[PDB]
RNA sequence: UGGGAGAGGGUGGUGGAAUUCCCGGAGUAGCGGUGAAAUGCGCAGAUACCGGGAGGAACGCCGAUGGCGAAGGCAGCCAC
RNA sequence: CGCGGGGUGGAGCAGCCUGGUAGCUCGUCGGGCUCAUAACCCGAAGGUCGUCGGUUCAAAUCCGGCCCCCGCAACCA
RNA sequence: GAGCCGGUAGCGGGCGUGGAUCCCUGGAUGUCCGAAUGGGGGAACCCGGCCGGCGGGAACGCCGGUCACCGCGCUUUUUGCGCGGGGGGAACCUGGGGAACUGAAACAUCUCAGUACCCAGAGGAGAGGAAAGAGAAAUCGACUCCCUGAGUAGCGGCGAGCGAAAGGGGACCAGCCUAAACCGUCCGGCUUGUCCGGGCGGGGUCGUGGGGCCCUCGGACACCGAAUCCCCAGCCUAGCC
RNA sequence: CCCCGUGGUUCGUGGAGCCAUGGGGGAAUCUGGGCGGACCACCGCCUAAGGCUAAGUACUCCGGGUGACCGAUAGCGCACC
RNA sequence: GGAGGCGUAGGGAAACCGAGUCCGAACAGGGCGUCUAGUCCGCGGCCGUGGACCCGAAACCGGGCGAGCUAGCCCUGGCCAGGGUGAAGCUGGGGUGAGACCCAGUGGAGGCCCGAACCGGUGGGGGAUGCAAACCCCUCGGAUGAGCUGGGGCUAGGAG
RNA sequence: GGCGGGACCUAAGGUGAAGCCGAAAGGCGUAGCCGAAGGGCAGCCGGUUAAUAUUCCGGCCCUUCCCGCAGGUGCGAUGG
RNA sequence: CAGGCUCUGGCGACUGUUUACCAAAAACACAGCUCUCUGCGAACUCGUAAGAGGAGGUAUAGGGAGCGACGCUUGCCCGG
RNA sequence: UGGCUCUUGGUCGCGCCUGCGUAGGAUAGGUGGGAGCCUGUGAACCCCCGCCUCCGGGUGGGGGGGAGGCGCCGGUGAAAUACCACCCUGGCGCGGCUGGGGGCCUAACCCUCGGAUGGGGGGACAGCGCUUGGCGGGCAGUUUGACUGGGGCGGUCGCC
RNA sequence: CUGACUGCGAGGCCUGCAAGCCGAGCAGGGGCGAAAGCCGGGCCUAGUGAACCGGUGGUCCCGUGUGGAAGGGCCAUCGA
């Protein structure tokens, strides 16, 4: 019987795919423990939500992380700080940077997402990176002045 | 009995048995047999509580496709009997 | 009173050896048996050999021109 | 009638499969030996391998047909 | 329209043209039993719960209503509410099950026979019914029943027996609903999704195939019309000239 | 639909179809699918796996009508409690 | 009311042919068939299929009714005069190392004995259109047991 | 009201909610229920009628229930 | 009211049971012997089944068969 | 009617491989292509191993190694040995396909346990459904001739 | 040398039916003899079995709407 398996099974296979096993095997087994489910043609039909859903779901995040990386690539972030010869006087963090350009100019992004670690303590312009998607970076500019 | 989405009354009919050649001649003697449906015991969860069918062989998946119509389905408080009837 | 020797007797328990049987392993045409041979046993897998198990009976060497008891009779081993 | 197994010395069997080997047991005759049969030991005659036929260098062997026995399930107006 | 208080007189006592008896129609009353049904039970008996009533009535008794069970719907569950069933019926009918004698001059196939009988179910009928038909006619056109086809075709220890249809002639004559595609809604499931499926409503019903969604048509006034509903004609339930 | 076991039909295994279904395998949606007596081709027929349907037909407990039907051993078992 | 039926053509299994046709190569022979004949109704004789002149089994099969008789069992009651015999055990004494065992007394066992009720029915007689579809008289067996018996209950037709 | 039976109990057996099986009819069966010469249960002597009598009458004796009351106590069940 | 007795043989040990209504026996039953099945959801029995009995028993138990107290004893033949 | 795992037979193509009576140099399985060819796509010879086994040769992996290594033919025999083409006997490896065998499991199914949406035991067995063959007077229907100095036993039954 | 021929058959024996039995002559074709002529088995009278069922070969036939096949009929012959 066709079945569709909820659940990373050793022999069948991982989530979300259908293989046809034995009858018994399904009927006393997996669908009774809750591991897979009688693959009718209702079933077959939420799992193409289950696809398409989290598919257009996923390509339209990147869609979207498509617009941050055409202007986060073409744009320098001019960061307006205290120094003293070299290294600066306040201290930026990831928070100094997605706060000044919020306002600088309204792009709405987390110091969670943007790949740095460092608290900048010198001055001068860098290139950082900040990552909406996981397979579409961007490189944003840096300035602190 | 076969009282189930099957519905198999068991007739009876006759079984014959037969000596001959058959390219050459034949002949008989009959009698009569009841034939009965291979009927299986099917128990299943089904939402709350449990619930047993005395099915036939052949419409085995038939009972299982019916538990999945009964997702669709809105029951509950000790229903042992009634689920069965309320269950198409 | 004090010591000793002993298969003296009865009870409960216990040890190894070997026989047969069954299971498993390996292996093939013969095994067995007599003066000789047959009956019998084995190609359905015997005999021979290896491992595990079951059961009963009798106790090798010590042991003898030996000991013990009334006679019959009494022997592996421990205790009563 | 259809299926498959074989016919091997006076007799049965191994050889057959996957051809280069007629051998084995007993009988039987002569020899050894014994009180005697026997055991046991030496040697020997007897088989176109049921038949006819084919392929091969050679056919008991592999194969076709023919004769017979034995086995098999089935059949009988 | 003159008598009457059944058969049925007698004993006894009454009633009727202020129109009885009697005949029809509707209603009332209808103990106890019996599907029996509050519970029990050996039918016509026995005991009981709750509300109400009667009696001095608390005991006790009586009276009136009420309380079986099963199904479907309502109750989101339990507890209740409504609709229905149960059982009987000479014969008839469909379905579920189903002999043997007897015959074949024996008997086992075959026969009797789907007969007898059993059981369940229906109703004034039942069954069946618009084609996944028939069958050889580029033919018929639901079903049922009568005649015919025909003791034919064919079936058969090719024995005994068994025995059909097409078609033709007549009776009567009727054709509809739905599931699914598709659109809308309310509920909970959940892996929460542009969905799953439940119910509901719109939609749709077919053989030259039909339907659905889209596009064009103007697409509606119209037409067809109840197997339902209302009225009435007539008609049966007493009589009169 | 196919096969195994059977019922119906005129059909008793028979060249055995068709209709039904107890067991098993197990599909498609008009380029679909059954059928016209094994089976193939060709030609034609018909749309299965939901349901409903008046009339014509059966019968006679019951009321009526009639009889080359009986007339009390007849005629229903019973003319009559 | 002509649907339908019989008849006006036969031969051959059939294809088919036709006053002919079948076998066969046959213009032989021969089998069958032409020379014309009917239908419809009434009545009567006989036959078929029906119960089929009339009366009669032993049987068989379906469904149902009975264990108030008879058999067994389940449940709960009841009954069994009187007499006899005298096991075990027990006690005392004897005995032995202790005991076995012995004796006496006590004791009251038993599908024990005899014998009524009770149950049954051996042998003879009667009875035989009986008092009676199994009785009567004499006699005889059992009689605390595998006993008899009341009431309640279960089991049935190839079944009990 | 007092004997016998029921408005008490249970026995085999029957019935039979639950539950199980059977082509139909039906078959099995826990609980409870039904079911008795068994268990529980308060009347003895005598009189009187043409006929009935622990039934009517006499004498003596007794049970259940309801209501009220005085006193005593954690009272209370289909459950132990 | 109220045994006639004795001796000897056959069969069956014995009390018991039977052919209501021609047979009470030498027949059957019996204690005890042997064989055989059965490891428990037992074998066997009734039922289509559910189930029940077996048995709320467990190989010293249960089913079947034969023989028939007790004593002595039970021989040879698996070819069918 | 299920999970896993060891094991084993069948089977289709393909990969690799065993098959030695003498003669001829030999150990030529069949018929033939073909005198050319294998080798730096590194050989002859050595060293280690799996395997067939006629007792001697062959064949695959790897390493040393460095330029050779085979053959027709004459020969002899039934035929010929560069390499190559296919196929036969039997074998090994691959996956498809399908069946047998054993062991463990738990969840169907069954049993069971102060009721459990659970725990324990059995377990893809059993039970049951369909189909297969068999045993099967436990039960059912039924046959069991006739002539005949009665029947039965005996003899006979057609033809000359 | 294969007349142990095919297609036939006037007539007649026998006889309840069915079955049995003789056969001139015709045609095709064939053997023997010069020919006439003979040959449709054996000097003759027993050496056998209706029908159904089916088998094997053959064939002008039938073939389920149509070509064809299955199956069948016909001639031959088989299993009492
Ligand atoms: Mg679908
Ligand atoms: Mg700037
Ligand atoms: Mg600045
Ligand atoms: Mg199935
Ligand atoms: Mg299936
Ligand atoms: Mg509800
Ligand atoms: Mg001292
Ligand atoms: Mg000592
Ligand atoms: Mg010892
Ligand atoms: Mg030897
Ligand atoms: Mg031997
Ligand atoms: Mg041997
Ligand atoms: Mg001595
Ligand atoms: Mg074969
Ligand atoms: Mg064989
Ligand atoms: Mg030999
Ligand atoms: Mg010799
Ligand atoms: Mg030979
Ligand atoms: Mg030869
Ligand atoms: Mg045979
Ligand atoms: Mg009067
Ligand atoms: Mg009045
Ligand atoms: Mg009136
Ligand atoms: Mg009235
Ligand atoms: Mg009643
Ligand atoms: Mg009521
Ligand atoms: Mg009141
Ligand atoms: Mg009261
Ligand atoms: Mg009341
Ligand atoms: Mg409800
Ligand atoms: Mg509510
Ligand atoms: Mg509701
Ligand atoms: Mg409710
Ligand atoms: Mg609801
Ligand atoms: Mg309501
Ligand atoms: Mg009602
Ligand atoms: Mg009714
Ligand atoms: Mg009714
Ligand atoms: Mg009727
Ligand atoms: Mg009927
Ligand atoms: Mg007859
Ligand atoms: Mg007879
Ligand atoms: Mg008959
Ligand atoms: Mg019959
Ligand atoms: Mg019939
Ligand atoms: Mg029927
Ligand atoms: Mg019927
Ligand atoms: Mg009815
Ligand atoms: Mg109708
Ligand atoms: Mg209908
Ligand atoms: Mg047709
Ligand atoms: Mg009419
Ligand atoms: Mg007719
Ligand atoms: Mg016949
Ligand atoms: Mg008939
Ligand atoms: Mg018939
Ligand atoms: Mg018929
Ligand atoms: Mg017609
Ligand atoms: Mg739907
Ligand atoms: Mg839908
Ligand atoms: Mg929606
Ligand atoms: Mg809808
Ligand atoms: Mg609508
Ligand atoms: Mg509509
Ligand atoms: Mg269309
Ligand atoms: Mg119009
Ligand atoms: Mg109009
Ligand atoms: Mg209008
Ligand atoms: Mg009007
Ligand atoms: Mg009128
Ligand atoms: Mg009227
Ligand atoms: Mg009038
Ligand atoms: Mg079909
Ligand atoms: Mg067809
Ligand atoms: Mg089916
Ligand atoms: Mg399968
Ligand atoms: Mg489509
Ligand atoms: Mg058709
Ligand atoms: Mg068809
Ligand atoms: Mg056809
Ligand atoms: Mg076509
Ligand atoms: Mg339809
Ligand atoms: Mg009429
Ligand atoms: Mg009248
Ligand atoms: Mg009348
Ligand atoms: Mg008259
Ligand atoms: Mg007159
Ligand atoms: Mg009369
Ligand atoms: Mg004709
Ligand atoms: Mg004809
Ligand atoms: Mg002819
Ligand atoms: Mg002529
Ligand atoms: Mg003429
Ligand atoms: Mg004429
Ligand atoms: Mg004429
Ligand atoms: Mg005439
Ligand atoms: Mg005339
Ligand atoms: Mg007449
Ligand atoms: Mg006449
Ligand atoms: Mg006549
Ligand atoms: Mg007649
Ligand atoms: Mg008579
Ligand atoms: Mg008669
Ligand atoms: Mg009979
Ligand atoms: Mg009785
Ligand atoms: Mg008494
Ligand atoms: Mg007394
Ligand atoms: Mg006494
Ligand atoms: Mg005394
Ligand atoms: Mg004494
Ligand atoms: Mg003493
Ligand atoms: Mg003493
Ligand atoms: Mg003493
Ligand atoms: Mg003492
Ligand atoms: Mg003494
Ligand atoms: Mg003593
Ligand atoms: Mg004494
Ligand atoms: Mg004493
Ligand atoms: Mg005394
Ligand atoms: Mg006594
Ligand atoms: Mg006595
Ligand atoms: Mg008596
Ligand atoms: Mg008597
Ligand atoms: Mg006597
Ligand atoms: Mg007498
Ligand atoms: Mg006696
Ligand atoms: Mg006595
Ligand atoms: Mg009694
Ligand atoms: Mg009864
Ligand atoms: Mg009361
Ligand atoms: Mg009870
Ligand atoms: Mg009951
Ligand atoms: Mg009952
Ligand atoms: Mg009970
Ligand atoms: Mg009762
Ligand atoms: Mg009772
Ligand atoms: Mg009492
Ligand atoms: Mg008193
Ligand atoms: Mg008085
Ligand atoms: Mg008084
Ligand atoms: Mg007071
Ligand atoms: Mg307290
Ligand atoms: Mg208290
Ligand atoms: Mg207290
Ligand atoms: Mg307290
Ligand atoms: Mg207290
Ligand atoms: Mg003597
Ligand atoms: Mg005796
Ligand atoms: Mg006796
Ligand atoms: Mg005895
Ligand atoms: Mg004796
Ligand atoms: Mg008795
Ligand atoms: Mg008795
Ligand atoms: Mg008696
Ligand atoms: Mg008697
Ligand atoms: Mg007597
Ligand atoms: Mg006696
Ligand atoms: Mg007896
Ligand atoms: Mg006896
Ligand atoms: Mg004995
Ligand atoms: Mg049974
Ligand atoms: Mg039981
Ligand atoms: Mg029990
Ligand atoms: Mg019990
Ligand atoms: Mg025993
Ligand atoms: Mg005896
Ligand atoms: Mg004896
Ligand atoms: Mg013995
Ligand atoms: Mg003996
Ligand atoms: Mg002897
Ligand atoms: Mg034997
Ligand atoms: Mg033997
Ligand atoms: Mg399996
Ligand atoms: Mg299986
Ligand atoms: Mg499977
Ligand atoms: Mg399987
Ligand atoms: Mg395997
Ligand atoms: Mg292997
Ligand atoms: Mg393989
Ligand atoms: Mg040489
Ligand atoms: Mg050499
Ligand atoms: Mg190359
Ligand atoms: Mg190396
Ligand atoms: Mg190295
Ligand atoms: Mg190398
Ligand atoms: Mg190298
Ligand atoms: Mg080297
Ligand atoms: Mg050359
Ligand atoms: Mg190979
Ligand atoms: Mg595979
Ligand atoms: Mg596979
Ligand atoms: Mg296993
Ligand atoms: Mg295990
Ligand atoms: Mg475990
Ligand atoms: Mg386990
Ligand atoms: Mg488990
Ligand atoms: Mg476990
Ligand atoms: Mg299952
Ligand atoms: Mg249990
Ligand atoms: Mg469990
Ligand atoms: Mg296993
Ligand atoms: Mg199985
Ligand atoms: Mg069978
Ligand atoms: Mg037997
Ligand atoms: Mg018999
Ligand atoms: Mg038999
Ligand atoms: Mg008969
Ligand atoms: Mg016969
Ligand atoms: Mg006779
Ligand atoms: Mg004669
Ligand atoms: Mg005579
Ligand atoms: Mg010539
Ligand atoms: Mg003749
Ligand atoms: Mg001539
Ligand atoms: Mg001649
Ligand atoms: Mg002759
Ligand atoms: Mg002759
Ligand atoms: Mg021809
Ligand atoms: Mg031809
Ligand atoms: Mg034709
Ligand atoms: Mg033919
Ligand atoms: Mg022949």
């Amino acid at each position: 019987m066709k079945v569709i398996l909820l659940e990373p099974l050793e022999n069948l296979g991982d989530v979300g795919q259908v293989v046809d096993v034995k009858p018994g095997y399904a009927r006393n087994y997996l669908l009774p423990r809750g591991l897979a489910v009688l693959a009718t043609e209702s079933n077959l039909k939420a799992l193409e939500a289950r696809i398409r859903a989290q598919a257009k779901r996923l390509a339209e995040r990147k869609a979207e992380a498509e617009r941050l990386k055409e202007i986060l690539e073409n744009l320098t972030l001019t960061i307006p700080v205290r120094a003293g010869e070299t290294k600066i006087y306040g201290s930026v963090t990831a928070k100094d940077i997605a706060e000044a350009l919020s306002r600088q100019h309204g792009i709405t992004i987390d110091p969670k997402r943007l790949a740095l670690e460092k608290p900048i303590k010198e001055l001068g312009e860098y290139v950082l990176t900040y990552k909406p998607h996981p397979e579409v970076p961007i490189q944003l500019k840096v300035s602190v002045v | 009995s076969g009282k189930r989405p099957i519905v198999a009354n068991s007739i009876q009919r006759r079984g014959k048995a037969k000596r001959e050649g058959g390219v050459g001649k034949k002949t008989t003697g009959i009698s009569k047999r009841r034939q009965y449906p291979n009927l299986q015991k099917v128990r299943v969860r089904v939402a709350g509580q449990e619930i047993t069918f005395r099915v036939a062989a052949s419409h085995i998946p038939k009972v299982y496709e019916l538990v999945e119509r009964a997702k669709g389905l809105r029951l509950e408080g000790l229903s042992p009997k009634e689920i069965k009837k309320e269950l198409l």
